[PDB]
């Protein structure tokens, strides 16, 4: 069988209820389902085994349903410690994941720019970093323009989980390139774009 | 009852590691061991079973021909033994034992190991290289101050990064390391601060790397433009 989850990012509130989906369809029936509970760091924990039965230690607010290929693990209210990726298990297969997610109100990036330091320019490597700082959701598009013109598979970007503070997420995007292409530009930017928004931050190598 | 892994391991592309798992607090030959490994941020992914008590397995087509899983009843350890190791086959290995079942469906694994990190890189050891990201007029919006550092072209995992020897602790976010193309991580860690102590207040970040052996601190002095 193949087990596909949905929705991978469910984003709510604590002290709400959260509704899981997992989907066996390349399979018959076979109510031997599982669902399981990892934190990073951390081997999964196995919450529901079978259609509905809990696993030993498991609180109340977990419950699992199913019919025929749909299956829903449901929490009736959300735990603090109960915001983490879920994958179902049915025989060997496992699904995709649900990641839970503190939801919060939308926040706008605080986008900063780096120019290359000149300590690195002297090695023959030049790094601009693009910072994406407490902004909500995770979902965002930075894109890097040099010269005007869009630049492709020369940048990486990472992002922080969670912060435990606001819930906001932050993201670097970090664009690599030679000493050499980068002293024939005078003009650096990325473009962060969420939610019909668009900020744009530059600057000039010299200067 | 637990489930007790062995130390990770680092190999070459081609080459092969095995990893072992000892069963405690149990009847070893009573439960199947199972083997399911993890890439970094992708989901669990099943690779085979093995029988205690005859020791015949069955793998997953995927890793048929490349895995070799026996046990040893005497000290109730089971082995995984991965060869050809590919650039892809850097996950975390855990062993798993599934729960004596009503209806005999010996797949609800209660029982996990820590996991044993297996990491294929052609690369070889390296001190991080640490920059500075200097606070401008380009970091600069509202009295707010933006500063960090580079940790570029180090190898392996991990480092661990702090602010004023811990002492600065709002508003710090070092981000995950990411593999560059090069096969060497590259993170870098910010912070926050009051652009009226850019003048006064000293911000240094300290990059550890514990496999190389190597501390590095590096003081992030303002920019004028």
């Amino acid at each position: 069988s193949v087990l596909t989850q949905s929705p991978g990012t469910l984003s709510l509130s604590p002290g709400e209820r959260a509704t899981l989906s997992c989907r066996a369809s390349q399979t018959v029936g076979s109510s031997y389902l599982a669902w399981y509970q990892q934190k990073p760091g951390q081997a999964p924990r196995l919450l529901i085994y079978g259609a509905s039965s809990r696993a030993t230690g498991i609180p109340d607010r977990f419950s699992g349903s199913g019919s025929g290929t749909d299956f829903t693990l449901t929490i009736s209210r959300l735990e603090p410690e109960d915001f983490a990726v879920y994958y179902c298990q049915q025989y060997e297969a496992f699904g995709q994941g649900t990641k839970v997610e503190i939801k919060r109100t939308v926040a706008a990036p605080s986008v900063f720019i780096f120019p290359p330091s000149d300590e690195q320019l002297k090695s023959g490597t030049a790094s601009v970093v693009c910072l994406l700082n407490n902004f909500y959701p995770r979902e965002a598009k930075v894109q890097w323009k040099v010269d005007n013109a869009l630049q492709s598979g020369n940048s990486q970007e990472s992002v922080t989980e969670q912060d435990s503070k606001d819930s906001t997420y932050s993201l670097s995007s970090t664009l690599t390139l030679s000493k050499a292409d980068y002293e024939k530009h005078k003009v650096y930017a990325c473009e962060v774009t969420q939610g019909t928004t668009s900020v744009t931050k530059s600057f000039n190598r010299g200067e | 009852v637990q489930l007790v892994q062995s130390g990770a391991e680092v190999k070459q592309p081609g080459a092969s590691v095995k990893v072992s798992c000892k069963a405690s607090g149990y009847t070893f030959s009573d439960h199947f061991m199972h083997w399911v490994r993890q890439a970094p941020g992708q989901g669990l992914e099943w690779m085979g079973w093995i029988n205690p008590k005859s020791g015949g397995p069955n793998y997953a087509q995927k890793f048929q021909g490349r895995v070799t899983m026996t046990r040893d009843r005497s000290i109730s350890t089971a082995y995984m033994e991965l060869r050809g190791l590919r650039s892809d086959d850097t996950a975390i290995y855990y062993c798993a034992r599934p729960m004596h079942d009503y209806d005999d469906h010996d797949w609800y694994f209660d029982l996990w190991g820590r996991g044993t990190l297996v990491t294929v890189s052609s690369a070889s050891t390296k001190g991080p290289s640490v920059f500075p990201l200097a606070p401008s007029s380009k970091s600069t919006s509202g009295g707010t101050a933006a500063l960090g550092c580079l940790v570029k072209d180090y190898f392996p995992e991990p480092v661990t990064v702090s602010w004023n020897s811990g002492a600065l602790t709002s508003g710090v976010h070092t981000f995950p390391a990411v593999l560059q193309s090069s096969g060497l991580y590259s993170l870098s860690s910010v912070v926050t601060v009051p652009s009226s102590s850019l003048g006064t207040q000293t911000y240094i970040c300290n990059v550890n790397h514990k496999p190389s052996n190597t501390k590095v601190d590096k003081r992030v002095e303002p920019k004028s433009c």
